C-alpha cells in the first residue's frame, strides 16, 4: 500500500477534494567515503593519468 | 534439563491478512448530475424540480 | 515601587553528575512505537567444571544452559503546567519567555532526584555505619577497592560525595608533605583531584535523602525462601519472612534500608572464593524496595533487591557461600529513625537511561526545546471561553537495572 | 485552524478531520460525508419477481 | 482499546557485561624444568635431585 509524507502545509483556506495525491520525496546526502586512484602511467599519448 | 525460552523472542510479523469486501452497482447506475451543485444546508434543505 | 527593572533576579540551580555518568548509549531509542512499554536485555553464562580423575564423565550430570534476562519499562510523566490570564500576563511579559529558563531546569531537577531515588532504592552493596559522614582518605578508597574485589572490569567506577564532604577531604590534603601542585591546589581553590583513591571522585549538591524508618526486636528469618537461579533469573529480587520484630507498627522498614545477613558471605564471582575484609569477613547484604508494615506476632514480609543464589543443581551460578535457611540471625543497619542524605557509587554498566520521543498533538501549536540532551515538547491551547491560555511541559524517561551487585550506597566508618 | 485532508473512493470524496484534548492528552480523528436523495417519478421502478 | 497483539515483545541480541579475575601465580612459578619431562615412557611421576 501507499504511504505518503505528511506536512500539514497546504489546505489552509482552500477547498479540496481530491483525496487521490500521494506525496514522494527525493532525498539528497553528501559522504566523504576512501576511493583508491589507479594510476595508468602508460608514456605513449601522455604518461600521468590517475 | 535446558530452559532457554530467554534467548528467543516474540514476534508479530507487520503483514495483515486479506479481508472482506463489497460491490458497487447502485450508485453507478442512478443519475448524479442532476442533483450535483444544487443544494447547500446553509441555504436550505430542500429543492424543487419542474414536472412536464 | 511603580517603575520596575527588566533583568530578573538571579535565582538558584542544582548541579548534574548523575545523568553524565549512567549509561546511556545500550537504552537509546530501543522503546519505539513496535516493542511496546518494555524491552530486555540478555544476561552472560556461566560454566562450572568436573575434576575426575580417567576423564570419565558417564553418568555425572552435563552443564545446563540457562539464560536470563533484564527488563527496562518506561516511567511516569513529568508534566508543568501555566494557566493565565493573557491581558494581565501580556503586561510585562513580552513572547513569554520567563517562562522558558526556570521550567527546564524544574524538569531536569526532579528527573535526577527520581533517577537518584531509583539508584539507591536498587542498589545491593553497602558500605560503612550510616551515622559517621566521610572524613579520611580510606573512606573513599574502600569503595574502589571492594569493587575491584568483586572482580568488576569492563566500564568505569564513580563515586559521589556532598559538597561539606569534599571540604573535610580537601582539608586533609592541604597536610599532604611532598606535592607542591596538590598542596597549591587544594589551599586555593580547596578542588580534589579527578582519580582520588583510584575512583572518579564527583561533587554534588542536589541529592536525594532519605528516613530509616523506626524498627526494633532481634529479627531473624522464619521461612527458607527460594533463591534457585531458575526463580530469579529475571529480576534478581526475592522475598523473604522476618520474625521476631514489634508487635504492631505502621512503616517498619521503609524504603532504600539494607539488611545484613551475618553469617553468609559474599563471594569473588568468578573464582568462587570468599571475601575477606582485612580483619574480617564480608557478610552478604540486600535493599528493601517498598515499604513494610507489621502486624500481630512480628512477621514481617519484605521484597529485596540482590539474591544469594546458591542453587544446588546448578552451583555455576553461585553468589554466596552458603544457603540462606531458618533461624539465621540478621540487622538492619543505621539507627533508628534518623534521616541522612546516602552517598552512592557504582560501576557504569548498573542502572540505564533514555527518554522516548513524543509526537506533536494535532491542531495544537507545538514546538521542541533541547537542554543538555533532553527534548522537551511544549504546547500551547486555549481551552475555556474566560481569556484563559495554558500551556504545557512533557518529559518521558525510561529507567532499567541491569545488575544490581555493581552498586549501592557508603557511608564512613570510625 | 483544524488539520485536515481530502480522500477519495471510487469518485466519492470524503473530508478527514484530526484534533485533539489538551488536559486530556488524547488525539481524535473523524470522518465525514453528507448524501441526499430524491424520487422524481414514482411509475418508474419498481421490484420485479419470477412469475409461476 | 486492547493494543497488546499489534506490538511484539522483543529481546536484544547484547550479552552484558560479567565478572573477570586475574591470573599472576601461573606466570611466576617454575616451569622450565617441568617441561615435557612426563611422557608415554616415563609415567605419571618423574623426580628430581637434591643438593
Amino acid at each position: 500500500p501507499t504511504s505518503l509524507d505528511v506536512t500539514s502545509m497546504t489546505s489552509w483556506e482552500y477547498n479540496w477534494f481530491g483525496a487521490d495525491v500521494i506525496y514522494i520525496a527525493k532525498y539528497y546526502e553528501v559522504r566523504k567515503e576512501s576511493v583508491d586512484v589507479i594510476s595508468y602511467r602508460h608514456p605513449i599519448t601522455g604518461e600521468i593519468a590517475t | 534439563p535446558n530452559n532457554l525460552d530467554s534467548n528467543v523472542s516474540q514476534i508479530v510479523l507487520k503483514k495483515f491478512l486479506p479481508g472482506f469486501m463489497s460491490d458497487l452497482v447502485l450508485a453507478k447506475t442512478v443519475d448524479r448530475q442532476l442533483l450535483a451543485g444544487e443544494i447547500n444546508s446553509s441555504t436550505g434543505d430542500s429543492v424543487s424540480f419542474k414536472r412536464p | 515601587s511603580q517603575i520596575v527593572l527588566k533583568k530578573f533576579l538571579p535565582g538558584f540551580m542544582s548541579d548534574l553528575v548523575l545523568a553524565k555518568t549512567v549509561d546511556r548509549q545500550l537504552l537509546a531509542g530501543e522503546i519505539n512505537s513496535s516493542t511496546g512499554d518494555s524491552v530486555s536485555f540478555k544476561r552472560p553464562h556461566q560454566f562450572s567444571s568436573l575434576r575426575t580423575p580417567t576423564g570419565d564423565i558417564s553418568g555425572q550430570n552435563k552443564n545446563n544452559l540457562i539464560s536470563g534476562k533484564a527488563t527496562g519499562r518506561v516511567g511516569n510523566y513529568i508534566t508543568v503546567a501555566v494557566e493565565y490570564q493573557q491581558l494581565e500576563e501580556a503586561i510585562k511579559l513580552n513572547q513569554l519567555e520567563e517562562i522558558l529558563a526556570p521550567v527546564r531546569q524544574r524538569i531536569v531537577t526532579d528527573l535526577e532526584t527520581e533517577l537518584a531515588h531509583f539508584m539507591m532504592n536498587n542498589g545491593a552493596l553497602s558500605l560503612g555505619s550510616p551515622n559517621t559522614p566521610i572524613t579520611k582518605w580510606s573512606d573513599v578508597a574502600q569503595t574502589a577497592s571492594f569493587l575491584k574485589d568483586l572482580g568488576v572490569n569492563e566500564g568505569e567506577n564513580y563515586a559521589v560525595m556532598d559538597p561539606w564532604s569534599a571540604q573535610r577531604l580537601a582539608d586533609a590534603q592541604t597536610g599532604l608533605h611532598a606535592s607542591d601542585q596538590l598542596v597549591r591546589t587544594a589551599w586555593e581553590n580547596a578542588q580534589i583531584p579527578t582519580n582520588f583513591g583510584g575512583i572518579r571522585a564527583l561533587m554534588s549538591n542536589g541529592l536525594a535523602s532519605r528516613t530509616q524508618g523506626a524498627f526494633g526486636g532481634t529479627l531473624t528469618v522464619k521461612t527458607q525462601p527460594t533463591v534457585t537461579y531458575n526463580a530469579v533469573k529475571d529480576s534478581y529480587q526475592f522475598t523473604v519472612t522476618l520474625t521476631g520484630a514489634t508487635a504492631s507498627v505502621t512503616g517498619f522498614l521503609k524504603a532504600g534500608d539494607q539488611v545484613k545477613f551475618t553469617n553468609t558471605y559474599w563471594l569473588q564471582q568468578q573464582t568462587k572464593q570468599a571475601l575477606y575484609n582485612g580483619a574480617t569477613p564480608i557478610s552478604f547484604t540486600a535493599t528493601v524496595t517498598a515499604d513494610a508494615n507489621s502486624d500481630s506476632g512480628g512477621d514481617v514480609t519484605v521484597t529485596l533487591s540482590g539474591v544469594p543464589i546458591y542453587d544446588t543443581t546448578n552451583p555455576q551460578y553461585n553468589s554466596v557461600s552458603r544457603q540462606v535457611e531458618a533461624g539465621d540471625a540478621v540487622s538492619v543497619v543505621g539507627t533508628a529513625s534518623q534521616t541522612m542524605k546516602p552517598n552512592l557509587f557504582y560501576n557504569k554498566f548498573f542502572c540505564g537511561l533514555g527518554s522516548i520521543p513524543l509526537p506533536k498533538l494535532h491542531s495544537i501549536d507545538s514546538a521542541v526545546a533541547t537542554y543538555e540532551g533532553f527534548s522537551i515538547r511544549v504546547h500551547k491551547y486555549a481551552d475555556g471561553d474566560a481569556n484563559v491560555q495554558k500551556m504545557r511541559f512533557d518529559l518521558l524517561p525510561a529507567y532499567v537495572c541491569f545488575n544490581p551487585h555493581m552498586g549501592g550506597q557508603f557511608f564512613g566508618n570510625p
